[PDB]
């Protein structure tokens, strides 16, 4: 189903794709996956502890 | 010996407002990804834009505030201030004023047409009034600079975020150029997608024009500090302050170089006004007629 | 034994910066390292960075 | 003695005080930092010959 | 009065010589301008545009 | 509106033909942009 919606979605079905390094241009030898995750930030802060 | 072949701007195809491609004719082969890299970097990042530094809002004094017959906070509104698209004709600053009564939305389009500034999205908006008794009055200034400097890079007035750099995303392909000529040419293909600020060509030109600029070639204690102290830092009256400032007395070493008589003979100076001065002065271990003999060093 | 009390409330924002702690719902949890400019990234073929 | 609120502190500047009001209480909307003044107070000193 | 440029423009004289504005006030006037780095007596020469 | 431009130069000779030379200040991204600009001339140019 997560293949078909990235169908639509025009795929790479793995969910990988080719990724350029911003410093030369050259891509990384692999194809990388790359994706929206959810993240949160938690309760523990530098500015807090320090 | 084979001279190098010089690129230049060839075509500029703008799909959008604010999205253009911009190619470069003649390249030779490994140097697309030369410029790309450079200029999408300079692009990026150092690129000049106006933004939104400071807003002054009526009624509202600190920023967690909320107003009266306004749906959103005005954390939101100065939220929705960053995204302020402006284009500013020749100047460093510039203030914008904001008046708007009624129920509705509150564009930029409701913002007082200034001749210098131009507004890329007058539809953008800024608020939402809800009731029909509501108003907002508002001064926001624009700003030129560089990259993104936060609030936090240091009177009721508040501060916004700076998000200068006009460019969002910048994309760029080698491509193969044609012509019979040479044929192991390329054509540099940059996609470019910015805020509408600024146009397309003359962003190249000023990545281009900061790169060379970066290139530029490979070569290779006494007296007493109070002195030196403005006069505001002895706190004096409004009325002795700008009598002081307007008798050419801007700093405390100015001030005890002077003598009572001298300052007598000045037009504003009143025998209350000699006392106050005198009695600060006084509180810090200084006096008038003082000498300090050499005035300035540097 | 008191004759007055002053509560003052100050509120403060905090961007996240280097020392943060961040995580995903799935026990994936680290602290931010390296706060790099959106040149340096990596980025897809579309010039989007990550 | 009983201990004040008061604007009026010890050896200290304009500067200071410049964001405290008559009673010596912060005003709203200020900006404050490290270091600067929230509440003027002054206590009793139980004295000594400097 | 209705603006802070009417306000800073006044004299601590000048307003003790008003109706209605004491020293207490004029003391709280003094004090809600230093908070905001502003004062009386204060020149703008040029007012309105 | 100026940018920081170099200032202070040094040269550390590793051997007769073999130097080191750095500029001491630059902005922020410019060190990769002007390294591997600098690094695909040299390799083929």
């Amino acid at each position: 189903e997560i293949k078909e919606l990235l169908k639509l979605g025009d795929l790479p079905t793995s969910g990988q794709i080719r990724l350029y390094d911003g410093r030369t241009g050259e891509q990384f030898e692999r194809p990388v996956t790359v994706g929206y995750m959810y993240m949160l930030k938690l309760n523990h802060l530098v500015d807090d502890k320090m | 010996v084979t001279e190098f072949l010089k690129p230049r701007l060839v075509d500029i195809e703008q799909v959008s407002s604010t999205h253009a491609k911009v190619t470069l004719e003649p390249l030779e082969r490994g140097f697309g990804h030369t410029l790309g890299n450079a200029l999408r970097r300079i692009l990026l990042s150092s690129m000049p834009g106006c933004a939104v530094t400071e807003v002054e809002i009526d009624g509202v004094l600190h920023e967690y505030s909320t107003k009266e017959g306004v749906q959103e906070d005005i954390l939101e509104i100065l939220l929705n201030l960053k995204g302020l698209a402006v284009r500013v004709q020749g100047k460093d600053e510039v203030i914008l004023t904001l008046n708007k009564s009624g129920i509705g939305p509150v564009t930029a389009a409701d913002i007082t047409h200034d001749g210098d500034v131009e507004i890329v999205k007058p539809q953008h908006v800024i608020c939402h009034l809800t009731d029909e008794n509501a108003s907002i009055s508002m001064r926001i200034k624009v700003q030129r600079g560089r990259g993104y400097v936060p609030a936090s890079t240091r009177i009721g007035r508040l501060l916004v975020d700076a998000c200068y750099s006009p460019v969002e995303r910048i994309a760029y392909n080698v491509e193969a150029a044609r012509v019979e000529q040479r044929t192991d040419l390329d054509k540099l293909v940059i996609e470019m997608e910015t805020n509408g600020t600024i146009d397309p060509e003359e962003a190249i030109r000023r990545a281009a024009t900061i790169l060379a600029e970066q290139l530029e070639a490979f070569v290779d204690p006494e007296f007493d500090p109070i002195l030196l102290r403005p006069v505001d830092d002895l706190e004096l009256t409004v009325r002795s302050a700008n009598c002081l400032k307007a008798e050419a007395i801007h700093y405390i070493g100015d001030l005890v170089q002077r003598t009572e008589v001298e300052l007598l003979k000045t037009p504003n100076l009143g025998k209350k006004s000699l006392t106050e001065i005198k009695d600060v002065l006084a509180s810090r271990g200084l006096s008038l007629g003082m000498r300090l003999e050499n005035w300035p060093p540097a | 034994g008191v004759l007055k009390i002053v509560k003052v409330y100050l509120a403060v924002k905090r961007r996240i910066q280097p020392g943060d702690k961040m995580a995903g719902r799935h026990g994936n949890k680290g602290v931010i390292s390296k706060i790099n400019p959106i040149e340096d990234m990596p980025y897809d073929e579309n010039g989007t960075p990550v | 003695g009983p201990e004040e609120i008061t604007a009026d502190i010890p050896n200290v500047g304009e500067a200071a005080l410049s964001k405290l009001d008559e009673s010596g209480i912060v005003y709203i909307g200020a900006e404050v930092t490290g270091g600067d003044i929230l509440v003027g107070k002054v206590t009793p000193k139980g004295e000594t010959q400097l």
